[PDB]
RNA sequence: CCCGCACAAGCGGUGGAGCAUGUGGUUUAAUUCGAUGCAACGCGAAGAACCUUACCUGGUCUUGACAUCCACGGAAGUUUUCAGAGAUGAGAAUGUGCCUUCGGGAACCGUGAGACAGGUGCUGCAUGGCUGUCGUCAGCUCGUGUUGUGAAAUGUUGGGUUAAGUCCCGCAACGAGCGCAACCCUUAUCCUUUGUUGCCAGCGGUCCGGCCGGGAACUCAAAGGAGACUGCCAGUGAUAAACUGGAGGAAGGUGGGGAUGACGUCAAGUCAUCAUGGCCCUUACGACCAGGGCUACACACGUGCUACAAUGGCGCAUACAAAGAGAAGCGACCUCGCGAGAGCAAGCGGACCUCAUAAAGUGCGUCGUAGUCCGGAUUGGAGUCUGCAACUCGACUCCAUGAAGUCGGAAUCGCUAGUAAUCGUGGAUCAGAAUGCCACGGUGAAUACGUUCCCGGGCC
């Protein structure tokens, strides 16, 4: 113009709950929180990493920029991303565009 | 722009209602009417009598009306005779049991109703608007208001063209809600048709 | 598989597949299935040819398919016969039931014909 | 001999009481788990308990009637914040800090003459 | 008991009008349920301001009702009589319930 | 059809 | 359409003018301005001639116009295409 | 509005009342289930022979000021423009500018 | 040099589809009239089947549908018949009051005459009133003084600062008015008072239901108060106004939202709300009636709704609102009906009763990416209810049908937070007839580096 978040239930992270925050429709957030941890616990299982350490795996390919805007970016990359997959569903299409 | 009624936004923070009365829906309608033609007959009754405000409570089944008037007397006649015939045909419009009381208003030149009733008097007489308008203004502000607004609008002096006029003097503080401001109209019907006059009186605040 | 002269899906639960028969909605499809005792969820390759047997009869208590085809047809020649004010509006091909043509109508009136 | 918090949010009010006890809480004659199906419901339920770090020394009684889920729950977070300040006032800086002290004072706004909601206005055709 | 119900438009009008009914009982010797504030109900109106089109030139009004309960529990003799034998000011609807 | 429809449905 | 428990609407007019018409068996069209009036079976061969705003439209009666009302065959809008 | 559209609601509410007992009677008979068909067919006919002004749905609410029959508001007798008129000269009790 | 969802950053739309709705156009006997770039086009209309209704066709009336005046007959009226589409004609019954000076009037009906009535006829460019708009933008002025031959100027510019001609400082100005702000409503915290129809902490009881005795705590109700001041502290500042940060506090710098619209601008809108000058019609441009029309459909535009699915559809189970309405009304329970509903019939002019399942949500199951278990247009059949009456032209239900549509070109709109988005709920109008309008809660984001650019505006 011309003149903050609070962390997720299950993990306890800002840049998680911003993630669930980017991937909510219609203000439907308890939705989207079940897709983002379905996802979390998929990519986990896969590598054997942790859900929140292998979320970082995945942001640093991404990010492109001030530190706030590069971590926003990224989600908002991921989110379209996996939208645009044509796998099941959207929990799915996440665990395989994050991993 | 367009601003809102004086009186109107007033209400309830430094003016009072002229219908005083509890109803439901079931008799609210009905009694808006009553006072509609008791006031509608009033008026025209009284219309030499300098009345500014016509006030209706409806206690019990009755009803009683204030007649706030500048001529005490002509309303009331002798040994009030003339009282007598408005609370009978009152009493006859409303339905009801009616009492007529009358109020003096001590000082017509800072009634805004009386002002803009003598203006249109006179402009219906062909007095020069400019002169009524500027006599009215005078005399409100001789008798001790803290200003004066009056507003003529039409064929003023019969010409094609019609214009607005105002004259103020003192303070009109119309954004001020505690502001004691009298506001009333009137209408002057005369041969080139409708002259409006409208008039604010401002009494200091609260 | 085979009922009232057409191929219902194998694959499908019997209360779907049976909706591909014309005259059968969701409703009718659920009292059939009521009727002949089979579940609704049963998918039709799951089904005996004697299930598919009394399925058969359960539907030919219902006007069907080339039956239904033709007492519909029947019913607007009716109309357009009669002449009465719908059938105006079926042989004009605009909306029978009082909607508006000053816009929309399209599905009646087909796609937008340039003037 | 048991403290007593108000506690609002949005169109909810909550009714805690707190007791010495073993972690025990009831919400409208039903427990946390059962009351809220939401575990950020439940988390914010136990905000302040955690942070002061007395969730298996209290019991909780709680009523709340009113808004929704989140209203509910924020209701009876600010609540028990309430309470816990009277069990023990020096609780009250780090509960502050925390943020649980404020009543969070944002409402739904009115609906607006012109306006399809508070702000929403109607599509504009220039031509 | 008696129950009394009284309505106004104008909250310093009816709560006079309490405070009359409540000296009234409690001169004759009656033990008065004091006023109870019944929830006040707020009629809207949205009316279209212009004669003439501008449909979003609106005025928004409203009348609240102000509702005050008073029972009066062992009503005395002379009680009921100097209650009945009220008028209260104009603009106060009272209901009176045995 | 149409006037035994109307007879069956209807009656003075 | 009306309730079946209220029976068939006709214009009381209309249903004697049909009544006088068929103990006759007068054959001259019966002029009308009820739309509104059901069809009955006692109406099948008689000529109603049916108000649509400007004209009595001849209606000769038959077995499928019952349960119809009258209005159905009296067309009250004029319209044979605007590219014409 | 015209003054023979006033006439014409003085006439529909005048007729409305007259007949309101005689209405309520017959589609009652129409309406009553145990009734003959005889005699619901009967009712139907005599209904229809009553004044059509005397159906209450025959009344449109006027602005009992000016006959509008727009903008009506029941509570007030008023239409829109009447009530802001009356409203702000205080000549309708209770009523004011509203905000919340 | 500044400002505003003006752009940028974002999120969701419109533009494509079907449907709703308004408009243009065309059509028509008539498709009544008005609104027209922003600021007309879900606008007057908060609700056209009849009525409404202003239009058309046809049938009718002429001092009249609606007033006053005069005269001559009648009480009023009510019941009732025939003819007629009805308007309206003919009848036939019955009734014969109330003021009683028992003089007569008062109603209230008829009839006659004419002063008149009547007009949604014209002129919004003759007007009042009311309204839109620039714009809640920060402006617009005046007195006196001074300056200039004068139109004019100064003040009001300038140095800082503000949301603000806001405030400070300087200054041939000194003051003032209308605006800004404040006073008003609402929302967030607390206290006092009162405590039912609301409340249930403790206690006794209990069929487990605040259900009962009670209790007055708490939620809440609604009256009265308290509270926020840049007040405190720090740094910046011109020993300023102010700014940035901190403390405490429910709240912090206009806390949030509303009401509030300066001088004026557009001969802007409205003679069809009403009023009104002038003009015009008067056995018609007035008045009554039935039927039709305002719902027409090669088409174009605007505003919406519903979608195109899996962050979803469907089934079963199960949570949590607010605000509001109600007597020619809201209508429970119970019974009947697949259902819309029907029958019976409590309660409630309401913190009591009723409308009245909140829905999204959550759990479990199922569908498995298909024009589908997506979509729900269209059409057939069968019904319900309101209403003299649903053919033209109602809403709703059931069975059947199952269109376009796979996220929409150029372009374009809204929104800065409890907002957008999404989810239900209520109300006015209203017999019936919302996807519109007005209102209410639930869930609840993203992003803002910046002012170069586009639009509107302010100051020099
Ligand atoms: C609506 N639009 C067609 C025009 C418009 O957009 C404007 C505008 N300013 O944007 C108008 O001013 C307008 O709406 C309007 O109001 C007009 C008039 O008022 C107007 C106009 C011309 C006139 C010429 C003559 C007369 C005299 N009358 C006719 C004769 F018989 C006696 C009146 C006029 C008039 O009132 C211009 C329009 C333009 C409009
Ligand atoms: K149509
Ligand atoms: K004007
Ligand atoms: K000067
Ligand atoms: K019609
Ligand atoms: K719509
Ligand atoms: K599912
Ligand atoms: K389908
Ligand atoms: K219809
Ligand atoms: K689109
Ligand atoms: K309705
Ligand atoms: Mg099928
Ligand atoms: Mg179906
Ligand atoms: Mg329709
Ligand atoms: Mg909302
Ligand atoms: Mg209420
Ligand atoms: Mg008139
Ligand atoms: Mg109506
Ligand atoms: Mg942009
Ligand atoms: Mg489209
Ligand atoms: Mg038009
Ligand atoms: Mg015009
Ligand atoms: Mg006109
Ligand atoms: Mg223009
Ligand atoms: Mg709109
Ligand atoms: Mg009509
Ligand atoms: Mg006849
Ligand atoms: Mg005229
Ligand atoms: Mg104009
Ligand atoms: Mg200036
Ligand atoms: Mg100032
Ligand atoms: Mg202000
Ligand atoms: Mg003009
Ligand atoms: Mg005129
Ligand atoms: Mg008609
Ligand atoms: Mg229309
Ligand atoms: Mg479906
Ligand atoms: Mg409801
Ligand atoms: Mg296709
Ligand atoms: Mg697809
Ligand atoms: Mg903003
Ligand atoms: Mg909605
Ligand atoms: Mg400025």
């Amino acid at each position: 113009p011309r003149r903050k978040i609070l962390p997720d239930p299950k993990f306890g992270s800002e840049l998680l709950a911003k993630f669930v925050n980017i991937l909510m429709v219609d203000g439907k957030k308890s939705t989207a929180e079940s897709i983002v941890y379905s996802a979390l616990e998929t990519l986990a299982q896969r590598s054997g990493k942790s859900e929140l350490e292998a979320f970082e795996v995945a942001l640093e390919n991404v990010r492109p920029v001030r530190p706030v805007r590069r971590n926003a970016l990224a989600m908002r990359w991921i989110v379209e991303a996996a939208r645009k997959r044509g796998d099941k569903s959207m929990a799915l299409r996440l665990a395989n565009e994050l991993s | 722009g367009q601003k809102v009624h004086p009186n109107g936004i007033r209400l309830g923070i430094v003016k009072p209602w002229n219908s005083t009365w509890f109803a439901n829906t079931k008799e609210f309608a009905d009694n808006l009417d009553s006072d509609f033609k008791v006031r509608q007959y009033l008026t025209k009754e009284l219309a030499k009598a300098s009345v500014s405000r016509i006030v209706i409570e409806r206690p019990a089944k009755s009803i009683r009306v204030t007649i706030h008037t500048a001529r005490p007397g002509i309303v009331i006649g002798k040994k009030g005779e003339d009282v007598e015939k408005l609370r009978k045909v009152v009493a006859d419009i409303a339905g009801v049991p009616a009492q007529i009381n009358i109020a003096e208003v001590r000082k017509p030149e800072l009634d805004a109703k009386l002002v803009a009733d003598s203006i249109t008097s006179q402009l219906e007489r062909r007095v020069m608007f400019r002169r009524a308008m500027k006599r009215a203004v005078q005399n409100a502000m001789r008798l001790g208001a803290k200003g004066i607004k009056v507003e003529v609008s039409g064929r003023l002096g019969g010409a094609e063209i019609a214009r607005t006029e105002w004259y103020r003097e003192g303070r009109v503080p119309l954004h001020t809600l505690r502001a004691d401001i009298d506001y009333n109209t009137s209408e002057a019907h005369t041969t080139y048709g409708v002259i409006g006059v409208k008039v604010w009186i401002f009494k200091g605040e609260i | 598989a085979r009922i009232a002269g057409i191929n219902i899906p194998d694959h499908k639960h019997a209360v779907i597949a049976l909706t591909s028969i014309y005259g059968v909605g969701k409703t009718r499809s659920k009292a059939i299935l009521a009727a002949a005792g089979i579940a609704e969820d049963v998918k039709i390759s799951e089904l005996s040819e004697g299930q598919i047997d009394t399925l058969r009869d359960e539907v030919a208590k219902f006007v069907v398919e080339g039956d239904l085809r033709r007492e519909i047809s029947m019913s607007i020649k009716r109309l357009m016969d009669l002449g009465c004010y719908r059938g105006l509006r079926h042989r004009r091909g605009l909306p029978v039931r009082g909607q508006r043509t000053k816009t929309n109508a399209r599905t009646r009136k087909g796609p937008r014909k340039p003037i | 001999n048991q403290y007593y918090g108000t506690g609002r949010r949005k169109s909810s009010a909550a009714r805690v009481f707190i007791k010495p006890g073993n972690g025990k809480i009831v919400i409208n004659q039903r427990s946390l788990e059962q009351y809220f199906g939401r575990e950020t419901a439940r988390m914010v339920v136990r905000q302040p308990l955690e942070l002061v770090d007395m969730v298996e020394k209290l019991d909780l009684y709680i009523t709340v009637k009113g808004g929704g889920i989140s209203g509910q729950a924020g209701a009876i977070r600010h609540g028990i914040t309430r309470a816990l300040m009277e069990y023990d006032e020096s609780l009250r800086s780090e509960l502050r800090k925390a943020g649980f002290v404020t009543r969070d004072a944002r409402q739904v706004e009115r609906k607006k003459v012109g306006l399809r909601k508070a702000r929403r206005r109607p599509q504009f055709s220039k031509r | 008991r008696i129950r009394i119900r009284l309505k106004a438009f104008d909250h310093r009008l009816i709560d006079q009008a309490t405070a009359e009914i409540v000296e009234t009982a409690k001169r004759t010797g009656a033990q008065v349920r004091g006023p109870i504030p019944l929830p006040t109900r707020k009629e809207r109106f949205t009316v279209l301001i212009s004669p003439h089109v501008n449909k979003d030139a609106r005025d928004q009004y409203e009348i609240r009702t102000h509702l005050r309960l008073v029972d009066i529990v062992e009503p005395t003799e002379k009680t009921v009589d100097a209650l009945m034998r009220l008028d209260l000011a104009a603009g106060v609807d009272v209901q009176i319930s045995l | 059809g149409r006037v035994d429809r109307f007879n069956k449905r209807f009656n003075i | 359409p009306r309730s079946l428990k209220k029976g068939p609407f006709i214009d009381l007019h209309l249903l004697k003018k049909v009544e006088k018409a068929v103990e006759s068996g007068d054959k001259k069209p019966l002029r009308t301005w009820s739309r509104r009036s059901t069809i009955f079976p006692n109406m099948i061969g008689l000529t109603i001639a049916v108000h649509n705003g400007r004209q009595h439209v001849p209606v000769f009666v038959t077995d499928e116009m019952v349960g119809h009302k009258l209005g159905e065959f009296a067309p009250t809008r004029t319209y044979r295409g605007h590219a014409a | 509005a015209k003054q023979s559209m006033k006439a014409r609601e003085v006439k529909r509410v005048a007729l409305a009342d007259k007949y309101f007992a005689k209405r309520a009677e017959l589609k009652a008979i129409i309406s009553d289930v145990n009734a003959s068909d005889e005699d619901r067919w009967n009712a139907v006919l005599k209904l229809q022979t009553l004044p059509r002004d005397s159906s209450p749905s025959r009344q449109r609410n006027r602005c009992r000021q000016t006959g509008r029959p727009h903008g009506f508001l029941r509570k007030f007798g008023l239409s829109r423009i009447k009530v802001r008129e009356a409203a702000m000269r205080g000549e309708i009790p209770g009523l004011k500018k509203a905000s919340w």
